[PDB]
């Protein structure tokens, strides 16, 4: 999975 | 530990902030001893998050309302804040 997230 | 909250305007606008996988160093009898943890990664320009001048690159996401992120992945966490985007606090152990 991707490693960063935009929240 | 310091709590912050988020506030949110547009339903279709992010709270401002990209969270990462990382190591947290922690204190223990035996000594310092790693353990994963959760870290903001940065910040988006112009965003909520920036504009309140409380999160900083690199902060530890220690809770999300209330709930310890300690142990679980980047997406639980991630399906954790946005579900709870409305009202949005989080427990952070700053960088600084």
């Amino acid at each position: 999975p991707p490693e960063e997230r935009l929240i | 530990h310091r709590r912050v909250r988020l506030l949110k305007h547009g339903s279709d606008k992010p709270l401002g902030f990209y969270i990462r996988d990382g190591t947290s160093v922690r204190v223990t009898a035996s000594g310092l001893e790693k353990q994963p943890g959760i870290f903001i990664s940065r910040l988006v320009p112009g965003g909520l998050a920036e504009s309140t001048g409380l999160l900083a690159v690199n902060d530890e996401v220690i809770e999300v309302n209330g709930i310890e992120v300690a142990g679980k992945t980047l997406d639980q966490v991630t399906d954790m804040m946005v579900a709870n985007s409305s009202n949005l606090i989080i427990t952070v152990k700053p960088a600084n």
